């Protein structure tokens, strides 16, 4: 039901955010691709 | 995605170029079968045995 | 006294930071765990 991202030699589920990924191109080029929340710890931070 | 990983190339070079990828493999395995069909002289490391 | 963190094969160390370390669980698990001070590079960076 939930997304999340993990080492593959040991499953140990961590939280899709920037910094467990970065970025490049666009929705449009990857085979395979699907629509998830990506969560940033800088944003609490400055919002509170 | 991880044997390009290996090899220091990032996961996004597969596949934002996958079917490239993929047709330069087919194109290479098809090459293979054209140079085993036209010659037994690849193989003198087993005839020769 | 101080505590830093260094590469395993040269001396050279640094203030202990969340850009240094990531995070797993709890002090209770990690069998010889110590306390300290973790510095986090946003909060100056809010705070000013
Ligand atoms: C997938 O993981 C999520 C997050 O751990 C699970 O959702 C939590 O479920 C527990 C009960 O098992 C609740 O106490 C939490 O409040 C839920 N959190 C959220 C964010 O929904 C979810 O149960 C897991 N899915 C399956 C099918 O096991
Ligand atoms: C790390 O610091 C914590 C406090 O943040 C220490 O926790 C205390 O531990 C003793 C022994 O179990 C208890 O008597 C206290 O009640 C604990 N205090 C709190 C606030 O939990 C902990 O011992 C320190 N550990 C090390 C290895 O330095
Ligand atoms: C990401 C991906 O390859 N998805 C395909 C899906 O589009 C296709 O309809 C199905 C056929 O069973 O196989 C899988
Ligand atoms: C985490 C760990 O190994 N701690 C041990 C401690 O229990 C022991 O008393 C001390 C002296 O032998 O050496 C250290």
């Amino acid at each position: 039901t939930h997304w999340f991202v993990t080492q593959r030699n040991f499953y140990e589920p961590q939280i899709i955010t920037t910094d467990n990924t970065f970025v490049s191109g666009n929705c449009d080029v990857v085979i395979g691709i699907v629509n998830n929340t990506v969560y940033d710890p800088l944003q609490p931070e400055l919002d509170s | 995605a991880y044997r390009f990983n290996g090899i220091g190339v990032t996961q996004n070079v597969l596949y934002e170029n996958q079917k490239l990828i993929a047709n330069q493999f087919n194109s290479a395995i098809g090459k293979i079968q054209d140079s085993l069909s036209s010659t037994a002289s690849a193989l003198g490391k087993l005839q020769d045995v």
